[PDB]
């Protein structure tokens, strides 16, 4: 994250860090959704361009984090992946619509004050918060510049959403229905952006109404890391929210 | 799980359980036009 | 930079 500041302990219980065994590093960022789920953007896991596709045992899943490197000794928890599920549809070819995977965990694991899920927005959350200019917070342990350093402590940032046409006219990839932008614009005088290391991340929302946190969006892809009149693209939670639903009933939960 | 996400999802041990807010969290409420 | 994780999660 560039231009964030570090998280207070417990702020993002359902920050999930996806973890590469060996060589040992972090590969993005993920969210806990349930005791045994965890949903992370697709490209984390493949992306045949770069030759990168991860499988369950590539990897592994640690909750509960504050600290980026160290071993928080009683505090995380580290676990391994049953099942890694791509969405049938993720279009890495042109412009990785459809960014989510979902990764069903070994076994479940217990909530305490630093590990607890987030909830997926219904049709109505979704309806009243994803709207231009309402801000949503992104974490993480991704890089801190474009190109630098990195940092300690877990992240975070506050950014508004961004209104279609700006996202579209900012690019020349093709946007989709399963992604919407954030961040500020040049005018605005205030920075911030996912970076490397943030990909898969939550961008979550707090209801109004309930006082809950939502999960709207996952860190997808974006054009360098807080560049000016460009932003960030985000996989739209509740547009793939059905897959979701089949994923977990015909499977597990 | 799921739908809304869990039961008790979305609300935070050290944070919404106990009445306390994190140091940025008002930045978004008032940006839904101030909360609730 | 990472420090080591217990073996048993390897
Ligand atoms: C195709 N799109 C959407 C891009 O953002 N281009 N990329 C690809 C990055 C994805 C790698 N796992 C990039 O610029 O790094
Ligand atoms: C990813 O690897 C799996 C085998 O583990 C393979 O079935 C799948 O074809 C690969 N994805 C490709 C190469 O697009």
């Amino acid at each position: 994250i560039v231009e964030g500041s570090d998280a207070e302990i417990g702020m993002s219980p359902w920050q999930v860090m996806l973890f590469r065994k060996s060589p040992q590093e972090l590969l993005c960022g993920a969210s806990l959704i349930s005791d045994r789920w965890v949903l992370t953007a697709a490209h984390c896991l493949l992306y045949p361009p770069w030759d990168k596709n991860f499988t369950e045992n590539d990897l592994l899943v640690r909750i509960g984090k504050h600290s980026r490197t160290r071993y928080e000794r009683n505090i995380e928890k580290i676990s391994m992946l049953e099942k890694i599920y791509i969405h049938p549809r993720y279009n890495w070819r042109e412009n990785l619509d459809r960014d989510i995977a979902l990764m069903k965990l070994k076994k479940p694991v217990a909530f305490s004050d630093y590990i607890h899920p987030v909830c997926l927005p219904d049709r109505e959350t979704a309806a009243s918060l994803l709207q231009a200019g309402y801000k949503g917070r992104v974490t993480g342990w991704g890089n801190l510049k474009e190109t630098w350093g990195q940092p300690s402590v877990l992240q975070v940032v506050n950014l508004p959403i961004v209104e279609r046409p700006v996202c579209k006219d900012s690019t020349r990839i093709r946007i989709t229905d399963n992604m919407f932008c954030a961040g500020y614009k040049p005018d605005e005088g205030k920075r911030g952006d996912a970076c490397e290391g943030d990909s898969g991340g939550p961008f979550v929302m707090k209801s109004p109404f309930n006082n809950r946190w939502y999960q709207m969006g996952i860190v997808s892809w974006g054009e360098g890391c807080d560049r000016d009149g460009k932003y960030g693209f985000y996989t739209h939670v509740f547009r793939l929210k059905k897959w979701i639903q089949k994923v977990i009933d015909q499977f597990g939960e | 799980t799921f739908g809304s996400g869990e039961a008790d999802c979305g609300l935070r041990p050290l944070f919404e359980k106990k009445s306390l807010e994190d140091k940025t969290e008002r930045e978004l409420l008032e940006s839904y036009i101030d909360g609730r | 930079d990472f420090e080591e994780i217990p073996e048993e999660y390897l």
